[PDB]
């Protein structure tokens, strides 16, 4: 049909633009904040993909969270994540991000930022390194090229 | 055995005072700054082509884990927990028995790679070399227990990975 | 007939302005040791494009604002004085031909604060309207070094008409006998525009942080205009080209090799120093520029006096 | 044995002091240079 | 005339791009949003020293009014006195800007 076509190469449009202009907001919590700045740093070089390098939080696309999260900062984190306008993704960097990871059991440690915002991509390690961080940036991307939101909308 | 960091007298002539003087208002270090920007205009940038120019590892990268086998198929893994006592983040979650020949084997073995700090302990606690942590680093999901590894996916990654395994502990065996 | 080159003027006002930002992330990229947008375009031509229809379809901020009138009329003042500074610019010939050009863009470039002004009040947060005054503070005192070191300039123009002020250069660059005007100038036309290193709302909120993606991106493309028509008018100013009457474009071609090197003087400049503090540029205009300004407008008035240099009239 | 060793005669000089290597004119001869700048245009 | 015209031309544009970026993301329907600062409810407290720098820029300003006519005023045939004005209109502004400072006006924005 027509419509369906139509709103499929709008989706293509706006999943280009959406994955081609990812601006993050990057909790720098902890060691994986370093590995972020060398993501940033020139020779992986997050720019050159359309993501830029430290957006204010009300404009970002996507949220790095890029440490630890303590029990003490869980609410901060849910406050910059309700201030983030849609669409917003969130990329759980690290072990301690993913799963609570060295500080697991720790009475001070939430045990993964999942049990805090929905999560997209897990990237692991201690730390991943920037490259596979970048890696999952653009696995990132990648779930966005596949988002079929107009699709959806015409089919309802 | 120590210096001084800026414990200079500027000096005091017309000539220095001068010259601090054209610092002032023409702004030479200014410039200064400038041309050294300007020179790593014409720099060949330090920027990889990443994902297809890749990051430069070493053989003793610690990544993805594996479990791996004899040269007969027989997994090297004789399930005496080692791995999992030395494990500084509990990541590792092991069951055994004797299975049908009577061979001491696991019947779990399980990792968190969401407590896993990737610090390689268990493969050199490992006695048997059967637990490596391998060389992919590109392994990111897009769900948390994606990233629960029980014994068929750690078997599966031994099997993927074990012709490059094998080769980076051929190259580092004599260091350990 | 007259309409079609008003869009030819501010069309491709906004299409320079898009291309400008993939020019600065590209030269940031380079003179940081890395590459700027290589992947999005070939070249990273398609990186403006896209980023406007990311901008243009990301969920409105929605605030909560003191006045509603007030935050919709601030990026329509943004914008629209942003596209009338350009109206005068001679490059060669003028969309509008005025008697008063210079006196015309100091004065709508002086109207500009009003939307830092209004869109500081206009958002709730007492932090935001704390930045929008110092924001205020510093684009006004910038424009009495603005209007003294222009004033000085045009004793040797003759008038305030922007076309003769090519007229005055055609045996020798105005930067000749004003580079020290030229280089306050250069400087208070890097602190009017909010660029680094005065650029205190990037410093550590913005007056402008309530507004959603599409309309800071207005706000963003107003600044960039009038980063652009800046560069121009102290490139008319200082840097006048040769004008063959008969062949205009070499003119523009000169006009805009010019324009486009002190536009990238201003790229350059943000990759290369620390911000001011605010009271330190506070002193770097009322203790340092203005003393010399006002000793400078001193001399540019006695001088043709001095040597029989008094330019026309007409 | 073999082992991660310097060479026989150890490595070359390695420079680990301040080199801002002093370049421009001098202050009377840049304000020269101005002054004689604003008296072309001048004339 | 044509002026007028750019004018209303520049208008048009600018309301239609905020018209356009105030109502072009109103048509999706994303999601309802509860949301529940530095100073968190305290009353901006009033700086004497913004308001000392906005006055010196409108006294300095009128000043500036007044020195505006001098790309004219050099045409005349009392130059004598057009310019022992004109020095001291700029020698006032100075004096204007060192009373500024001996009083201690320019400080902590100096
Ligand atoms: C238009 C095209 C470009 C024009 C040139 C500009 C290109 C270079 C730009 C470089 C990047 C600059 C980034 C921002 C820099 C901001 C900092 C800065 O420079 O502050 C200004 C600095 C401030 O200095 P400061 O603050 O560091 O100095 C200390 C001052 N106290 C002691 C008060 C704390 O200098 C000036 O204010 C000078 C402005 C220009 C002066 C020009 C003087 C010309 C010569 C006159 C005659 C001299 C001889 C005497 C009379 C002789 C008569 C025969
Ligand atoms: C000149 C500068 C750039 C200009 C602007 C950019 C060019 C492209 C503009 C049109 C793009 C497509 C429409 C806007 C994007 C829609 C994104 C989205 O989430 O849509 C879901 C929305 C809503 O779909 P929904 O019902 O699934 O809602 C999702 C939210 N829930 C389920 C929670 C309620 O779709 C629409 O609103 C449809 C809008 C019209 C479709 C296009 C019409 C023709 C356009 C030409
Ligand atoms: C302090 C003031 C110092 C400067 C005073 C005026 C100097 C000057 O050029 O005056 C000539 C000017 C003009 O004189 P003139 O010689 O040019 O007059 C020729 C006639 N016209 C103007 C038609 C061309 O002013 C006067 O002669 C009278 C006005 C000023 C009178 C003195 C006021 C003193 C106030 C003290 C308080
Ligand atoms: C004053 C001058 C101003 C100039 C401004 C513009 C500057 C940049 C100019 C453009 C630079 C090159 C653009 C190339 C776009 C990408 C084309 C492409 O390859 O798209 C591929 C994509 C999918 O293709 P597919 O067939 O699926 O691939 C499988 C093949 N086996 O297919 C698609 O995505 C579909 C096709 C999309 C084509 C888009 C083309 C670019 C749009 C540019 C707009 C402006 C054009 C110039 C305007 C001014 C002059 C009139
Ligand atoms: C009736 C039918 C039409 C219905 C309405 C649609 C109108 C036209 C919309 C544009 C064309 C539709 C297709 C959009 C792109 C779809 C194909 C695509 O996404 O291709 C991907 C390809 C790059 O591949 P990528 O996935 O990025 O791989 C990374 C590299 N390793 O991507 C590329 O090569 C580049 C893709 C560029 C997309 C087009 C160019 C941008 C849009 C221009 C027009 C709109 C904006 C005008 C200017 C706005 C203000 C600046
Ligand atoms: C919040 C409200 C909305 C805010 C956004 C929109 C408003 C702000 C941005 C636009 C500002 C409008 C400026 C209009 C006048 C500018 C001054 C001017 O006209 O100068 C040009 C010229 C003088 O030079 P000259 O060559 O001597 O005269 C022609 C003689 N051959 O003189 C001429 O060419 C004369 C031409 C005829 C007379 C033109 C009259 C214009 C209409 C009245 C003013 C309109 C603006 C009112 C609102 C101001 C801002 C609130
Ligand atoms: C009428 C609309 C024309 C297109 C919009 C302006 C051109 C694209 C600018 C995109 C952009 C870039 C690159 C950008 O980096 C940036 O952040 C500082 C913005 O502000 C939010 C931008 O708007
Ligand atoms: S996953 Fe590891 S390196 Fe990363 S922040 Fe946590 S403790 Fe630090
Ligand atoms: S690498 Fe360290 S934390 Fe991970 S499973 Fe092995 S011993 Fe445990
Ligand atoms: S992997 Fe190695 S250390 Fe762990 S239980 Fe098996 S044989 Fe023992």
């Amino acid at each position: 049909s027509r419509g369906e076509y139509v709103v499929a190469k709008l989706d293509d449009l706006i999943n280009w633009a959406r994955r081609s202009s990812l601006w993050p907001m990057t909790f720098g919590l902890a060691c994986c904040a370093v590995e972020m700045m060398h993501m940033a740093a020139p020779r992986y070089d997050m720019d050159r993909f359309g993501v830029v390098f430290r957006a204010s939080p009300r404009q970002s696309d996507v949220m790095i969270v890029a440490g630890t999260l303590t029990n003490k900062m869980a609410p901060a984190l849910r406050k910059v994540y309700d201030q983030m306008p849609e669409p917003r993704y969130v990329v759980s960097m690290g072990s301690c991000a993913n799963g609570g990871g060295y500080y697991h059991y720790s009475y001070s440690v939430v045990r993964g930022c999942d049990r805090i915002v929905p999560v997209d991509i897990y990237v692991p390690g201690c730390p991943p390194t920037a490259e596979a961080l970048l890696y999952g940036i653009l696995q990132l991307q990648k779930k966005i090229k596949r988002e079929k939101r107009l699709r959806i909308w015409y089919r309802r | 055995t120590y210096k001084y960091v800026n414990l200079r007298e500027p000096s005091m002539d017309m000539k220095s005072v001068t010259d601090r003087a054209a610092q002032t208002l023409l702004w030479t270090e200014l410039i200064r700054g400038l041309g050294m920007t300007l020179s790593y205009l014409f720099r060949e940038p330090a920027t990889i082509n990443y994902p297809f120019e890749k990051g430069p590892l070493s053989p003793r990268f610690r990544g993805e884990h594996a479990l791996r086998r004899y040269p007969s198929g027989e997994e090297r893994c004789i399930a005496c927990k080692l791995c999992e006592a030395v494990c500084p983040a509990q990541a590792i979650t092991i069951e055994a028995e004797p299975r049908a020949d009577g061979s001491r084997r696991t019947t779990r073995y399980d990792i968190d790679m969401t407590k896993c700090i990737y610090c390689g302990f268990c493969q050199e606690a490992c006695p048997v070399d059967a637990i490596v942590e391998g060389p992919n680093f590109e392994f990111s999901t897009e769900t948390h227990e994606e990233l629960l590894y029980n014994k068929e996916k750690l078997l599966n990654n031994g099997d993927k990975w074990e012709a490059e395994i094998a080769a980076n502990i051929q190259a580092d065996y004599l260091y350990r | 007939m007259f309409m079609i080159n008003v869009l030819t003027l501010i069309i491709p006002i906004l299409l320079a302005v898009a291309f400008l930002t993939l020019v600065e992330r590209k030269v940031l990229g380079y003179m940081q040791f890395r590459k700027g947008p290589n992947v999005v375009g070939p070249y990273g031509l398609l990186q403006p494009i896209a980023d406007a229809i990311k901008l243009f379809i990301k969920e409105p901020l929605r605030p909560a604002t003191s006045s509603i009138s007030m935050f919709i009329l601030a990026p329509i003042l943004a914008l629209t004085l942003a596209l009338t500074m350009w109206i005068p610019l001679p490059m060669p010939y003028p969309l509008i031909n005025m008697n008063l050009g210079v006196l015309f863009m100091l004065a709508m470039s002086s109207l500009a604060v009003y939307s830092i002004l209004w869109s500081g009040w206009a958002s709730n947060s007492k932090y935001a309207l704390i930045g929008a005054l110092r924001a205020v503070a510093q684009t006004i005192s910038y424009e009495v070094t603005l209007a003294i070191i222009l004033l000085s300039v045009l004793l040797m123009n003759g008038s305030f008409t922007l076309s003769t002020l090519i007229i005055t250069q055609e045996q020798v660059w105005l930067i000749f006998p004003a580079w020290p005007l030229a280089m306050m100038w250069f400087i208070s036309t890097l602190a009017e525009t909010n660029r680094a290193p005065f650029d205190l709302t990037e410093g550590e909120s913005g007056f402008n942080v309530e507004y959603a993606a599409g309309p800071f991106a207005l706000f963003f493309m107003a600044e960039y205009a009038n980063i652009i028509m800046m560069n121009i008018f102290t490139t008319t100013l200082f840097l006048g080209a040769f004008h063959n009457p008969y062949m205009p474009e070499l003119y523009t071609i000169n006009f805009t090799i010019k324009s486009l090197l002190l536009s990238i003087t201003f790229l350059w400049i943000r990759a290369s120093y620390p911000r001011f503090r605010y009271d330190q540029l506070m002193h770097l205009l009322w203790k340092n520029f203005l003393p010399l300004t006002l000793a400078l407008c001193m001399w540019h008035v006695s001088l043709p006096i001095l040597l029989s240099s008094i330019p026309p009239q007409t | 044995v073999k082992q991660d060793m310097p060479p026989v005669g150890g490595y070359g000089p390695i420079d680990y002091k301040r080199n801002l290597p002093r370049r421009g004119l001098s202050g009377y001869s840049m304000f020269a240079v101005g002054i004689g700048a604003l008296l072309f245009g001048y004339w | 005339m044509n002026l007028m015209i750019t004018l209303l031309t520049n208008f048009t544009l600018a309301t239609l791009l905020v018209t356009i970026a105030f109502w072009l993301p109103q048509l999706n329907v994303y999601s309802e949003k509860t949301s529940p600062d530095p100073m968190g409810s305290a009353r901006l407290p009033f700086s004497m020293k913004f308001f000392l720098v906005a006055i010196t820029f409108l006294l300095f300003d009128l000043e500036i009014a007044l020195l505006l006519p001098l790309p004219w005023a050099s045409q005349t045939t009392n130059l004598n006195t057009m310019l022992t004005m004109a020095l001291l209109l700029i020698f006032l502004l100075a004096v204007s800007l060192a009373y500024e400072w001996t009083q201690k006006g320019l400080e902590w924005t100096e």
